[PDB]
């Protein structure tokens, strides 16, 4: 079984991280809607960190599993 | 507009008191999917087989026929379908249903009230005030015995006593 | 970019020029091939043809014929072959009788003559190819096994 | 918000008028018969609801409450297999002791001596043993009582009528107009989050709560009664964390992100529950959990009213290079415009899926008690096996209806269409010659080890004591699948199926599951499978390339979908629409789908099914007699045909003997079908002119005038009766021959 | 009851399956009280 | 327009609408009301006979829960046909009144969820202590 690790503050980090790197892919890639102040709406923030917590989660569980925590 | 009974919601468009004891409470919407005749049929059929129910727990409680058994009435339910006398009941309903699905396609055609058979022997009716007046009494009546009739029976199989007993006894 | 056109700039023709069907690779091959090779004669291209055919008939009529686990295998699969080369020039021969008439030109496979001097070349070349097929296999320990002698 | 509800209220007043004038839907069929071929037309156009109307909205909404009708139908039929296991079963009898009873949920009248179908079932029962895996179905629920049986055949029943109230108030009373049927973003969104997604996560939720306690407690031996009622798991935490710990800290490992936790009840074990021979429910539940996240994510692809999201017509028209012209630019119109383009790929993804399901649920049996129970095994393959085969061939049907009907030039100009369309005969061809290539290099091997086996050359077959065809791919991918674990799949436990290699599970000394080793007779039988599924694909794939036009007929478009024939010139053009492919590929499908279940019926017979003895050796019930006599014909024929139909030839006067009848009597069927097979129309109606002639000799001629079906009905009746009489000839031999020996 | 149901209930179908159910019905019945009857009983 | 501090920073009211978010705000703040209301009152004094979280374990138990959840869903069926019907088609100071309020009953129940998490206290046992 892959170790996973109760959450602590590295776990909030790569969350935070990922989310913020997906907010920033989201200005940048979403073609339907100043770099942050124009036409950002609350479904492009909401997908954005949909998709931030979709990597977030791959990255903490695979970063438990080759042990980088 | 709105409905008489609840302020905030709106009247239902075929609810519009036509039918006695109309208070505009449909909040569920059957009166806009079904045919209000059909309903006020079975409120009516429900309601009336509800009071002779209520009635029906109160006198058995307080007296029974000597040649049967005296006894529960859920318990009556029970010893009546294996001794032959509700197979007797349910044969006398079904045979008085079936003029009541020729008086339900009276209706439906239009020739008659949904809970009028024309039952009137003791002519308590006397003009078209009272009978009006009458027909908001058994329609509240008929609801009223609906719940009633339900708590008898639940009570009865959550506390094992009957309605009169649970009253006397707690 | 499109790799797909009308073959031979013709539309409505029954077919289309594809990469398959129209690369130069493809031109090339044909072409070099005997049977559409230019400056070739009839003879010539059944005689190339023909060594191609039966050297290669050999080898399936000795590995698997009835006669494969005797050591009578190889003269049986030639055999076999020579049999199948004989039945299939008479197959070209009578091919040759209907479909063409008679002309005086023999530069082409599509002429009586040129039919004709095809299915010599072919014969010739097939009973030489077969043969040759025969002296390799039987010099040849490895060619005898089904490429396990080294094992 | 350009994705919104719209609907059109009280558009189809609910009256009993129509009911009374059969034929209403069509302008031909309104005016009444003349002939009885009007009435044969009547039902053959019925559901054809683009014959009927020119409109797509009247179309879709036809469709979406006739949709309601089949899923009403659907959960009334649901209903009923949980009232028959409540109230006609031996389930509480088969949860006691589900290697010895066996599964019935339907017992017979006594009427005409025909209560000899109530066999001695097992657990003081007798009725009709069943094999639809509803016992192993509820087992794996948890339901563990028959109350829980009528509770939920209760909840079939609400959802028959509620489902039968919708397809009425979505036609009669609101009905959604077309701009809300093509909303495909929005449908895909919707079936993928919600439909799928949902129903997976729910799923999952239902087994971790439900099913895992339940089947622990049942594995552990604990009596169906004396295990705590499933809402005592929901409520007493201490209770489900007795059984999985992990339990014990709740839903902080699934927020924090700490999963491993959740390891006791959410495994990866692979390989078979070694007390029921089914699948870890703890995997099931994984495996649903995680394509609910999957189908939950798929379902936000799609763009709808926020400008995330995909278009897919953006999708479709950017994928175009330089072989495929405009690419796929209008396929998006076509698949939002018509309904059979749809159908087409739906019933084509059903039927592949399904066939996918039977070989799936054979070899990793996801049930508790299914593998051992033989008769279910075989059922549910074969079943599965012929759904698909059905689907596929609609698929195909629709595809012909699509290239028609649907299908304009116009908005299809140089895409994928129109360049499958201009190079058909390309693709006929080549189609054509494999399937002589490899109808010649599998039947032809049959044929050949036929001949050298009667010809007493037994060193000169096609065999694995002669010439062996191994096929070594499939035992290299064997190979794999069994190194797997550890190596390529490292957090597994055991392999994903024990078909591929490993241990022997047995269960109550019969084997749940073992090693399926491919020899010489797998390679011959698979490339069979390979010709057989070929040549159903070239009679589809002529059927909808040339159904719209061929170098024979160049108006066939104008001809319809569904046409006799247009002549006996040109040489004879009988049989030249795509309905006729469509025809003539059902035959070939039954064909097909015949051989599979053939194949799958003598090989877990002869080298998968059996008793395990002791010192772990396996007695197969046909005794390993696959491996030397699948390679002939006269061993099918001897060994699987001869040596198997004992049982329903010998069924008479035991409870199997409903299976000898139906043997017989769909033998009947399948002969009769050739009635109509090899005869024509012409011969019937001169036929009926005499029988008219007596008829008006006594004045009783009808004012219906008899005829003699339609050319194109004598083909669907010759088709309906062949492959109820093949399947039901199938049928009865397999399942009397399993019931007996399994 | 209404005119339009009825004349539903009088079409081919309908008759024949009811027709047919019915015969069918005292078939089996005459053959639940009455069974064996191989011959005519004199 | 009750409540209206211009505070819509996230712009929850450009996609969701103003009417279907004022009835969950004003839910939300007449249930935490109750809630704040309720959870002072079970520490001040208790009715005759009988924790913020595990209370309500216990009461599922005796079926004062379940009582509560029926009759409560039974008022917001009627709730669920208003909601739909609206969305479909002194008291001013009062409406301004009730929505600060609630809101603040909102987070003062939050508070007093969290302090029993954190101490295992009642609101008036976290003043007590
Ligand atoms: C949908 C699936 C399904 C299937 C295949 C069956 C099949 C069966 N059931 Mg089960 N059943 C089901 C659902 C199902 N049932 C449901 C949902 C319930 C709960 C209500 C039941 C409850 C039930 C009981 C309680 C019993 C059965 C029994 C039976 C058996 C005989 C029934 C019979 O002869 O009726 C024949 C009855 C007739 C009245 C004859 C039918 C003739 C008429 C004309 C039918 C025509 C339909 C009509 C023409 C359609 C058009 C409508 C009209 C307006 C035109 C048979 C094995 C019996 C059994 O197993 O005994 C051991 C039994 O006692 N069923
Ligand atoms: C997330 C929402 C959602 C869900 C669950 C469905 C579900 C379904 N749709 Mg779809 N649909 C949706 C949104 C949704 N749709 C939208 C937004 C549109 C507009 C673009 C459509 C347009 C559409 C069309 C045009 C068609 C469907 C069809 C179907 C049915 C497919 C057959 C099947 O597998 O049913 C069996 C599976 C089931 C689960 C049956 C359950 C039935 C209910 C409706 C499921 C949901 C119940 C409820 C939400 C659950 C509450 C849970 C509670 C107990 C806690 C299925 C019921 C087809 C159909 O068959 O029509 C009836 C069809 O033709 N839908
Ligand atoms: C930088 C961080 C990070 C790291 C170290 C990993 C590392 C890993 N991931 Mg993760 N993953 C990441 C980010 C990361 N991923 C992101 C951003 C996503 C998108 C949400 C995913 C989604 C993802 C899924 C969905 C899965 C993994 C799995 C895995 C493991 C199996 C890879 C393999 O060899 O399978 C080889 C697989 C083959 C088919 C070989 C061919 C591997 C340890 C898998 C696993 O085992 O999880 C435990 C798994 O199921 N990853
Ligand atoms: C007038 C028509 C009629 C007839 C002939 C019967 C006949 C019968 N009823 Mg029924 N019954 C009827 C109308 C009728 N009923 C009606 C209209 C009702 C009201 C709904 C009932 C309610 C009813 C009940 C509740 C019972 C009977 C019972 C009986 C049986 C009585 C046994 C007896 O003779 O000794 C009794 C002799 C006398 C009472 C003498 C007077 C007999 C089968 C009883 C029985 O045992 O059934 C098996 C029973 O319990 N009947
Ligand atoms: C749609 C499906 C579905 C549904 C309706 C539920 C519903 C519930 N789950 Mg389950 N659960 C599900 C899917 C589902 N779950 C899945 C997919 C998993 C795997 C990740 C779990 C794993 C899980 C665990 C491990 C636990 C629950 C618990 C609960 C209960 C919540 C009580 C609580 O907050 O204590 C949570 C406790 C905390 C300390 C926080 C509730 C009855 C809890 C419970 O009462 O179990 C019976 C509990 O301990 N769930
Ligand atoms: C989701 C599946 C699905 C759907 C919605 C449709 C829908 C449609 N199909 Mg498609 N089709 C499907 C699956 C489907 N089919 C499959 C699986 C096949 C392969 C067999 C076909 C093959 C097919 C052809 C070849 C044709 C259609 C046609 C049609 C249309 C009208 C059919 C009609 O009125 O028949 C009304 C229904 C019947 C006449 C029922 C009779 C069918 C059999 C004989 C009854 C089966 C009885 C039972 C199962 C076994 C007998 C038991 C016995 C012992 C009593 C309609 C658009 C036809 C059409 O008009 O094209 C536009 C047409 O030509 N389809
Ligand atoms: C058992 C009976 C039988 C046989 C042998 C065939 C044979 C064939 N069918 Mg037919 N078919 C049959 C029944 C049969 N069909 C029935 C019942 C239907 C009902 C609908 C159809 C409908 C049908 C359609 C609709 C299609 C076929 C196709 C085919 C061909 C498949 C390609 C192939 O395998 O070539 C290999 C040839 C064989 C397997 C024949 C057996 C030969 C064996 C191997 C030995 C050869 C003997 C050898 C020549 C001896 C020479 C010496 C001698 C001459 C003296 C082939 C000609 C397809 C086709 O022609 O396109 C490719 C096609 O599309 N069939
Ligand atoms: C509005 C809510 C409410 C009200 C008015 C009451 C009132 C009462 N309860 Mg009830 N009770 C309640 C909620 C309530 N309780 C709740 C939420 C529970 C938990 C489920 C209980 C559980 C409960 C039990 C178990 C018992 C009571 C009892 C009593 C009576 C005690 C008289 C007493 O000491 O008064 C003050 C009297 C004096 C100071 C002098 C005399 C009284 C009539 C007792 C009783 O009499 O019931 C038969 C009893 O045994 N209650
Ligand atoms: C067996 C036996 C005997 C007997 C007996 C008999 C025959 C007893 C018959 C009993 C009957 C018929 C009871 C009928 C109950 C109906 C109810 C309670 C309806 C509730 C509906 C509600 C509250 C509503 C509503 C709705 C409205 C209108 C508007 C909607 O938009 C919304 C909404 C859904 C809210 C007796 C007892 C004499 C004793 C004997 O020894 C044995
Ligand atoms: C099983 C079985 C048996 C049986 C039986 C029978 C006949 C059982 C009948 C059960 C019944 C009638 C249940 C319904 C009760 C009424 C309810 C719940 C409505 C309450 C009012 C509500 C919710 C709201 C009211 C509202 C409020 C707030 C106040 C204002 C009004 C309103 C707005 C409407 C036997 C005896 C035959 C024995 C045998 O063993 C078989
Ligand atoms: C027998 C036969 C007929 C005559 C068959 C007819 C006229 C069918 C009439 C049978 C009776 C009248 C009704 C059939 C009823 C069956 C007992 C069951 C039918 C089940 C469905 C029809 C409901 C054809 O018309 C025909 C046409 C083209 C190719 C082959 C044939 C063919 O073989």
């Amino acid at each position: 079984v892959p170790q996973t690790v109760a959450w602590s503050a590295k776990t909030g980090a790569v969350m935070v991280l990922s989310n913020i790197l997906c907010i920033v892919a989201g200005r940048y890639v979403i073609q339907v809607k100043s770099g942050s102040f124009a036409g950002f709406g609350l479904p492009e923030l909401l997908a954005s960190t949909s998709l931030g917590h979709i990597v977030g989660s791959g990255a903490i569980l695979g970063l438990s599993y080759v042990g980088v925590l | 507009d709105f409905s008489a009974a609840v302020p905030f919601l709106k009247r239902p468009s075929n609810l519009d008191g036509a039918y006695i004891g109309d208070v505009g409470f449909d909040p569920l919407g059957f009166s806009d999917v079904f045919d209000l005749r059909v309903l006020r049929e079975a409120e009516l059929k429900h309601g009336r087989f509800a009071m002779l129910a209520v009635l029906g727990f109160i006198v058995q409680e307080l007296y029974t026929f000597p040649f049967f058994p005296k006894m529960a009435p859920v318990d009556a339910h029970d010893y009546f379908v294996k001794q032959g006398g509700g197979s007797q009941i349910i044969f006398w309903i079904s045979f008085v249903e079936l003029f009541g699905v020729v008086a339900l396609f009276e209706t439906l055609q239009g020739k008659r009230e949904p809970g009028d058979f024309a039952f009137d022997p003791l002519g308590l009716a006397k003009d078209e005030a009272t009978l009006e007046r009458y027909r908001l009494a058994e329609v509240k009546h008929a609801r009223l015995a609906m719940i009633a009739i339900g708590g008898f029976i639940h009570q009865y199989w959550v506390t094992k006593q009957t309605v009169l007993e649970q009253l006397g006894n707690f | 970019s499109q790799f797909i056109k009308p073959y031979n700039d013709d539309p409505f023709v029954g077919n289309l020029a594809t990469p398959v069907s129209t690369s130069s690779f493809t031109k090339s091959l044909l072409s070099n091939l005997p049977a559409y090779r230019a400056g070739l004669s009839p003879l010539l291209r059944g005689v190339e043809i023909g060594l191609t055919h039966g050297y290669f008939l050999v080898g399936p009529f000795y590995k698997l014929g009835p006669l494969r686990n005797s050591d009578v295998a190889l003269l049986s699969g030639f055999f076999s072959a020579l049999g199948l080369i004989v039945i299939l020039v008479a197959c070209l021969t009578i091919y040759g009788v209907v479909s063409f008439e008679e002309t005086e030109a023999k530069d082409q496979l599509q002429t009586a003559k040129g039919w004709r001097q095809f299915t010599s070349g072919w014969l010739v070349g097939s009973v030489g190819g077969a043969s040759f097929a025969y002296i390799l296999i039987s010099n040849i320990p490895f060619l005898q096994t089904a490429g396990m002698s080294m094992l | 918000k350009k994705v919104s509800i719209t609907v059109d209220r009280d558009p189809v007043a609910t009256s009993f008028e129509k009911w009374a004038q059969p034929g209403h839907f069509s302008r031909t069929l309104a005016k009444g018969p003349k002939t009885t071929t009007w009435i044969w037309n009547l039902h053959a156009d019925v559901h054809d609801f683009d014959s009927h109307t020119n409109s797509l909205e009247d179309i879709s909404r036809k469709i979406f409450s006739a949709h309601f009708g089949q899923l009403s139908i659907i959960f009334l039929w649901l209903s009923g297999m949980y009232f028959h296991g409540a109230r006609f079963s031996n389930y509480s009898a088969w949860l006691s002791n589900p290697t010895a009873v066996k599964p019935s949920a339907q017992v017979v009248w006594p009427i005409v001596g025909q209560e000899v179908l109530n066999g001695d079932v097992g657990g003081g029962f007798q009725g009709v043993q069943v094999t639809s895996g509803f016992f192993q179905i509820w087992r794996s629920s948890g339901i563990t009582s028959e109350v829980e049986l009528y509770w939920c055949a209760l909840a079939g029943l609400i959802m028959s009528g509620l489902m039968i109230f919708a397809g009425w108030f979505h036609y009669h009373k609101a009905a959604p107009k077309l701009e809300w049927f093509q909303n495909a973003e929005s449908m895909l969104n919707h079936h993928l989050s919600g439909l799928l997604g949902l129903g997976c996560l729910s799923w999952a939720g239902h087994q971790i709560h439900v099913s895992l306690p339940v089947n622990k407690l049942l594995d552990a031996g604990v009596a169906p009664q004396e295990i705590p009622l499933p809402h005592e798991f929901l409520v007493n935490r201490d209770l489900m964390a007795q059984l999985y710990p992990s339990f014990s800290k709740g839903l902080v490992p699934f927020f924090t992100l700490n999963w491993s936790e959740y390891s006791d009840f959410l495994t990866f074990k692979g390989g078979l529950n070694p007390v029921t021979g089914g699948l870890w429910l703890s995997d099931t539940a994984h495996h649903h959990l995680a394509l609910a996240v999957l189908f939950i994510v798929a379902g936000h692809m799609y763009r709808t009213n926020w400008g995330i999201g995909h278009s897919m017509k953006e999708i479709l028209e950017a994928h175009k290079g330089p072989f495929t012209g405009e690419g796929h630019k209008g396929l998006y119109e076509i698949l939002t415009t018509s309904w059979h383009a749809q159908l087409a790929i739906n019933l084509a993804m059903l039927g592949s899926v399904s066939i996918i399901v039977a070989h799936h649920m054979y070899a990793m049996p996801p049930y508790p008690y299914i593998a051992t129970d033989y008769p279910t095994q075989l059922s549910i393959f074969t079943h599965h096996m012929w759904i698909g085969g059905f689907c596929v061939c609609g698929g195909a049907a629709h595809a012909g209806i699509f290239m028609v009907r649907d299908y304009n030039p116009a908005q299809n100009y140089n895409n994928l269409l129109d360049r499958v369309i201009r190079h058909r005969d390309a693709i006929i061809s080549h189609l054509n010659w494999i399937c002589i290539f490899l109808g010649f290099h599998s039947f032809g091997l049959y044929i050949h080890n036929d001949t050298m086996r009667a010809l007493g050359r037994t060193q000169d077959m096609f065999s694995d004591t002669a010439i062996q065809l191994k096929p070594v791919f499939a035992q290299w991918v064997q190979s794999i699948h069994t190194l797997a674990p550890g190596n390529t799949t490292p957090n597994a436990l055991a392999t994903a199926s024990y078909a591929f290699g490993g241990d022997v599970v047995a269960v109550g000394n019969k084997v749940a599951m073992m090693p399926i080793s491919l020899g010489t007779a797998d390679f011959m039988v698979h490339h069979i499978h390979a010709f057989t599924i070929h040549v159903t694909v070239l009679i589809l794939l002529k059927g909808v390339l040339f159904s719209r036009n061929s170098r024979l007929i160049p108006d066939k478009a104008n001809l319809g979908f569904r046409f006799p024939c247009d002549g006996p010139g040109r040489g004879g053009t009988c049989q030249s629409s795509a309905w006729d492919s469509v025809f003539l590929g059902l035959f070939w499908m039954y064909n097909c789908i015949s051989v599979v279940i053939f194949h799958f019926s003598w090989k877990m017979q002869s080298d998968v099914w059996g008793t395990v003895q002791s010192d772990g050796t396996v007695t197969h019930i046909t005794g390993g007699n696959f491996a030397q006599s699948a390679i002939t014909i006269n061993g099918w024929l001897r060994d699987f045909l001869w040596a198997q139909a004992s049982q329903v030839i010998q069924s008479y006067g035991s409870a199997l003997s409903a299976y000898g009848l139906i043997f017989l009597g769909a033998h009947f069927i399948w002969a009769f079908s050739l009635m109509f097979l090899f005869s024509g129309r012409g011969y019937w109606q001169e036929l009926i002119e005499s029988i008219v002639w007596a008829h008006n000799k006594l004045n009783v001629a009808p004012a219906i005038q008899p005829r003699a079906l339609s050319i194109t009905q004598g083909r669907a009746v010759g088709l309906a009766h062949y492959l109820l009489g093949g399947i039901g000839t199938t049928w009865a031999f397999f399942l009397a021959r399993i019931i007996s020996v399994g | 009851m209404d005119s339009n149901f009825l004349k539903y209930l009088s079409t081919a179908p309908v008759l024949f399956t009811v027709w047919l159910s019915f015969t069918a019905s005292f078939i089996i019945e005459a053959n639940r009280f009455f069974p064996d009857m191989l011959y005519f009983p004199m | 327009v009750p409540g209206d501090a211009g505070f819509d920073p996230l712009t929850i009211s450009a996609w969701l609408d103003s009417r279907w978010l004022r009835e969950a705000e004003i839910k939300h703040c007449r249930v935490a009301m109750l809630a704040a209301a309720g959870c002072i009152a079970q520490d001040i004094f208790q009715f005759p006979g009988a924790k913020m979280t595990a209370l309500h374990d216990a009461a599922v138990k005796a079926g004062s829960m379940g009582q509560m959840l029926f009759w409560i869903g039974f008022v917001e069926a009627i709730s669920t046909a208003a909601t739909i019907q609206m969305l479909q088609g002194g008291r001013a100071r009062m409406e301004l009144s009730e929505i600060k309020n609630g809101r603040l009953a909102m987070i003062g129940f939050s508070g007093m969820v969290h302090h029993y998490f954190i101490t295992g206290k009642g609101p008036i046992e976290l003043l007590t202590s």
